[PDB]
């Protein structure tokens, strides 16, 4: 057992393996292929013992095998592993299997002292037997018919302490001023204080009366997250009975296994789903522990979610080439390969619909001739007190949004520069707005 | 008065900014030409805005690269319907989307 | 928005009052004070923004401030952070909900460096809402009659390969050997080459026909993990009426919603729980970054679950001290105030029973004496290549680890020391049986 | 033939029965199934057309001139509101009915809850523009008939009058298990 | 409408694309690639008519094109026309709709006299949808614990007339004679 | 007048269907109530061979909303006739 077996340097990879890259940092003197062959056999198959019952398979076929050594540029200790894996290793359709058989043991192998994965090239074969997203992008806005602008979205303030009159009174609010969605926040599943069988109900109020005075369709993500799937279908059931458009559930503090129960259940059902990626920090923060976010996006792809949380914005997460590098898995078809975006593989999905970017975390009203410039219009604005740190109230304020991004994007397709002219095109627009008049001497600048 | 924002009801979009000018129409459909959408018009009296397909007219002017002859079809829609909205819409043939959906008259 | 407010060193935390700890460190020239209140914010409210809809509410209830600071021992830059939580923020009887709260929002704050999550002081209220336990360690005791001595188990290999009749085969080989306990590997939950209803009624036949000749009563832990909670339950259900004892589930990736849900559907079906501890090394490695894995253990127990991964053993995890303190809280009914083992604060569980501590990771016979004195009796070792690594099959193997505990065991109770005297206990037991003799002499020394 | 080599009502039957073993036998070079006379005895127990012409010009209210059809096209590439703003347009004409392509089941394309959901409006729309009721076959050919009867009943919950199948390749007892479930519903 | 859109004898099979064979004559005097250019078009598109609704989507892309052109043994009006499908125009894990797409519509042309449809190759994206067999050889041969030899099977006499005791007398004696 | 009765005949017969003779008898019911301004009735015959049909036309006739049916007691048995008997109580129907 000194393996070089599962380093195998002429082995080209089949169009239905699932490749992996592993940035990883091994001992001191030792050489590099070995650490590579390691972590091939720790996360596939943790082989060879001295064992009678290791002759009863050709395990020749089923070992996962290192193909391609590189090392990480600017970085001499480090390196890149490429390894193959058949697709025999996994179940059809399952996320949570692919995961656990990954990144489940070989990180607590103690001859790595920081590994990293960074990228999948997933094979068409296992992604057709994955879900994948309930509806999609394109027929979200078909359904919605709401065409050629980035949506809206606010998260309501203060999230603990309103009751469900309350509640409602706030959402009805920031509706009625020309945004078209509202966020549950996280941490409003179940309160003593604030009931979901109360808030569900009195929500729908307010979504229907303002919807009709308006001349839109509005939607409020409702809080699904519960400690069993009994209770999160109930939740979910009572909102279809309501007939709200779209809902919420949080993917990692949840578990992949109830997502895709959920995104199974909205297809059957014709619902709109959205996902908050909490927690994730824990696990993407760091650039030599954990898994980088790109690989969890790809995961809540094919698992499902038609929107899901970008971030984070403030000024902005940075850097703009990686967060466009995983943006572009998030909404493409077919991805091609770059180092600067960080795309090792050539990703394809074939026929599989796309998912919306959403980006939130503060944004006030300076930030739109940015903010637009980089996601496009297939993105989805949440802010967290823009809406609400207006002086006149919740209600003026949106307002104060809606007609700040109109100037922007009607300013990007004249082809103007919106990142370039902010000033010029957010000034002559509160010549024709007084609570853009004042909402931009607030914030400013 | 100051601060109390009447709710307003406006279409889809464009909506919360006053009537486009003639050019603002015509860099919006040079953008909407460039980017190799085909032009689409429609038109509805405004009861029934919220209706889900509206009234072509007169067919998706597939394949057009004159800037002259779009821009003479907005309103003869208009005149022949005095009291009915005039949408402008841009249809995305290879993903099929629309990228471009902005009313360009509101209606006398 | 200056802060200060949540850091109030005159609060006395109510003994229904969620508290933790935080280890901390800011930025360069920052106060302590400012840092560790900005960490209680963004943690409990994430507020005072500019928002007119905030003074609805009585904000007092609901804030979470910090009472006390500590500075570590051994550091300069670090601190203890001590925060009191409201219990009404908080949805009875759910783990996932907690968890979301607590580390949903802080780790993506910018304005810390280094951040870890050590202790948390569960209140009696918010445990008799959780669902705890299925059966407990007594409980599986009394059902399975093994008393005095640790259980013992197997991993099968190779994890890859086996059909439905050789999985089986191997399985029946190692119990009818002497072990009482085999486990799937984390990577099967249903294969191309191996289907898991096959797997399912064939192993179903092989612990059925072990059971009878050596006359004990053995289980297999079925990995019950599948995509969906629909699945789930399926593979649940059907290994109910096969009549298998005791099932393996997947906690980290499967969900804390999806185990929990498990974990009420074991204690009226009658099944026993075992959970695998999955890539957690991504979280726990590291001492700067991420969560202490004796968080996990305190949530797993009030989830529910029998028996529970801890690790790793080889040879040792190190240091033993640290081990001790999550275990005590992983078996204990009380547990008192320890900074020796990193018991920051006093836990009361009531009258909820504990959970068994499973070692695992590769232990061979001469490791054994030494498992057993820190350890304890409520504990079970699983071998994966230790007990298929004997010369003579893999029956002869699990009789050689059997007579060396019994004898461990026995040399204990006799007022020995079963850690200094290893070889004194080992050599005597192995004049009374010839496999025991070659299994000392394979694995030297 | 005796009646009691046949089965009550089977359809499948006869034709296994009759047609299953004799074109294999290797005495015959060409051989021809031209008629068959059926019994009034077995044709008792068959179920028959769920309403048949007579009820179909009832509940229809059109009389005395031939109904009227269109295929949509093209039979590949159009999303779920393409295929309703296709189909509105053709039944505001003055057609009556319009038809699913075969080709159309569940397409990644376009959804077949999509397909449904989006046709529902256009017959809905079109009809009360013209004052006359017009109808849209929903194709139910499933892979399996537990999803052949959720299509069926979805189209039912969507007030839709008429459906579509495929009977010789989507077999005679999946055809025969949807026309009794379609008397039962009031649907044609 | 004169076709040789779907006649691409450049264009290379992917990975995805659902392949067919097809033995075909028709009407005389026709060249090769006409004939085999409309055996394409009506199993994938039946199209281009002069219509406004044919415009409204890329059309390019869901196309079935024939690709290879080959000559069948022994015959001279006969061929083989080797035709591509891309994934996209089937339900994924049904066998019924790939049957009504291929023959469903194609088999009714006019100018095809003789059509002969030989061989499929299935995509693995198509293969791994698809339920295909419960158990298998190695399951059933495992459940029945029979190895090494194959299995003896036989119909029972007469088919037609036998009484429910009869039966299952009829049957006895058969399984316990060996 | 106010009530209209379907003879003991009418069970369900090749010429006319039970499905068929309720929905349209159905909008005889409702389209003269509200010219007459009073409420008005029609009794279905819901006489059948096997007793879960009888509650098939029944729950039929209720989807329908029609007030009132029939049953035929010395013909359809004693048995039948209490089991709709008791139905009727528990869905409020004559
Ligand atoms: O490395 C070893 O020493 C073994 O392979 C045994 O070798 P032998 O077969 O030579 O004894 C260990 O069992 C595994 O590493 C982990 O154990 P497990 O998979 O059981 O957790
Ligand atoms: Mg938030
Ligand atoms: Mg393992």
């Amino acid at each position: 057992e000194y393996r070089d077996t599962y380093w195998t340097p002429d082995y080209v990879p089949l169009d239905t393996d699932l490749l992996a890259c592993f940035k990883c940092t091994g001992q001191e003197g030792v050489p590099k292929e070995e650490v590579a062959a390691a972590v091939a056999a720790e996360s596939s198959t943790g082989t060879w013992s001295t064992v009678w019952s290791e002759l009863l398979v050709d395990l020749d076929f089923y070992k996962g095998r290192c193909y391609r050594i590189e090392d990480v540029p600017g970085d001499k200790e480090a390196f890149y592993a490429f390894i193959a894996y058949p697709l025999d290793l996994f179940e059809e359709g399952s996320v949570t299997n692919v995961l656990t058989s990954l990144v489940g043991n070989v990180f607590g192998f103690k001859a790595l002292r920081h590994l990293r994965l960074e990228d999948i090239r997933f094979p068409m074969a296992f992604i057709k037997t994955c879900p994948g997203p309930p509806n999609g992008i394109c027929v979200e806005r078909d359904r919605m018919n709401k065409y050629g602008r980035p949506l809206l979205g606010c998260t309501i303030k203060p999230k603990l302490g309103l009751s469900g009159k309350n509640y409602g009174r706030v959402v009805y609010e920031c509706l009625r001023g020309g945004l078209d969605f509202t966020k549950d926040d996280e941490n409003i599943n179940s309160q003593p204080f604030q009931r979901w069988q109360n808030r569900f109900e009195f929500v729908a109020e307010a979504v229907a009366l303002a919807q009709q005075e308006t001349g839109e369709k509005k939607g409020h993500y409702l809080n699904c997250t519960a400690a069993t799937p009994e209770e999160m279908y109930e939740r979910a059931e009572f909102a279809k009975e309501l007939g709200q458009p779209i809902i919420m559930h949080d993917y990692i503090t949840g578990g992949f296994t109830a997502n895709t129960g959920l995104s199974k259940w909205c297809r059957k059902n014709g619902m709109l789903l959205h996902i908050h990626r909490a927690m994730h920090a824990v696990i993407d923060r760091h650039p030599k522990h954990g898994i980088h976010f790109r690989v969890l996006a790809k995961c809540l792809r094919l698992s499902g979610g038609d929107q899901l949380h970008t971030g984070t914005v403030v000024g902005k997460l940075e850097d703009r080439q990686t967060t466009l590098g995983f943006i572009d898995q998030l909404r493409e078809s077919f991805i091609p390969e770059d180092r600067s975006r960080g795309n090792f593989f050539d990703q394809d999905w074939g026929s599989m619909p796309g998912v919306f970017a959403v980006a939130s975390g503060g944004i006030h009203v300076w930030h739109m001739p940015a903010l637009v410039a980089i996601f496009g219009d297939d993105s989805v604005l949440q802010f967290g007190g823009g809406t609400h740190g207006h002086p006149w109230g919740s209600a003026a304020g949106a307002a104060a949004n809606r007609v700040a991004l109109e100037a922007c994007v009607k300013a990007r397709n004249a082809g103007r520069e919106i990142e370039k002219e902010s000033r010029d095109i957010l000034m002559e627009a509160a010549k024709h707005s007084p609570e853009l008049a004042i909402a931009l001497e607030t914030w400013k600048e | 008065t100051v601060g109390d924002y009447q709710t307003v009801a406006t279409l889809e979009t464009f909506g919360f900014l006053p009537p486009m000018t003639q050019d603002e129409i015509y860099d919006q459909i040079a953008y909407i030409i460039a980017q190799g959408w085909s032009p689409l018009i429609e038109h509805v009296h405004p009861s029934r805005s919220m209706a889900t397909y509206w009234s072509y007219w007169k067919l998706p002017f597939f394949g057009e690269k004159d800037l002259g002859v779009i821009v003479s079809e907005l309103e003869a829609c208009h005149r022949a319907y005095p009291d009915h909205h005039v949408r402008l819409v841009g249809y995305d043939a290879y993903t099929q989307s629309q990228g471009a959906c902005f009313v360009v008259f509101e209606g006398r």
